């Protein structure tokens, strides 16, 4: 059905009305989203059906119709834009300077913006517009504020 | 059943709303893909 490059909402009709569970990126004929958004389940796009191809619960990522295509990385210095797609609201770019998540296995970029859970999967962008990662897997700190990791997969 | 709807183009917008801080946090990733604060 719809294979056009761009940002998409992930919806369900299982609960009351139409509910937005997350967001995703279509690029090179592949749909990229967060594992916790779909739980690996098949997707519908008009008359078309998207089946999962690769996924990993620990990375919290899933690709549909083909392998993971997004490979751009945060440079460690520059400001980025969250292309936020909130539930029932229009797509909006929010510029911010990322923080850092320090882990026993290496440092990762982090974005400190407050958005409802249905915004998981919204892409994070570099100055050329390349997707450096997805927003929506992180932690809730001290006052109920949200900090997400900059989650990127590996292109084969 | 889940379905997708197009929400827009992936572009950088000059003069967008600039907000948010850059915190440095010590975190732990468990086997279920969940992050937690380490202090
Ligand atoms: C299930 N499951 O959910 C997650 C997850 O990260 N959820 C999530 C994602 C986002 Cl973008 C925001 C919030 C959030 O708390 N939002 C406010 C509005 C309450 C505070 O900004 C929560 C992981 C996971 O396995």
């Amino acid at each position: 059905g719809e294979t056009t490059d761009g940002v998409y909402r992930v919806m369900t009709r299982r609960l009351l009305g139409s509910t937005q569970v997350g967001v995703g990126v279509m690029q090179e004929g592949v749909f990229h989203t967060m594992w916790h958004v779909t739980k690996g389940a098949a997707l519908r796009s008009g008359e078309g059906r998207l089946d999962p191809y690769w996924g990993d619960v620990k990375q919290d990522l899933v690709s549909y119709c083909g392998p993971w295509k997004l490979d751009a990385a945060w440079d460690g210095l520059s400001e980025v834009q969250l292309l936020a797609v909130p539930p029932g609201e229009r797509a909006k770019n929010i510029q911010t300077l990322p923080g850092i998540f320090k882990t026993k296995d290496g440092d990762i970029g982090a974005v400190a913006l407050d958005y409802p859970a249905g915004t998981s999967g919204s892409p994070i962008l570099d100055k050329c517009g390349r997707v450096i990662g997805l927003y929506g897997n992180g932690v809730v700190i001290k006052n109920g504020s949200y900090v997400s990791a900059i989650t990127q997969g590996k292109r084969e | 059943d889940m379905y997708i709807e197009r929400a827009g183009d992936i572009t950088w917008e000059k003069d967008a709303e600039v907000t948010g801080n850059s915190p440095r946090l010590d975190v732990a990733l468990d086997e279920s893909g969940d992050f937690s604060l380490v202090e």
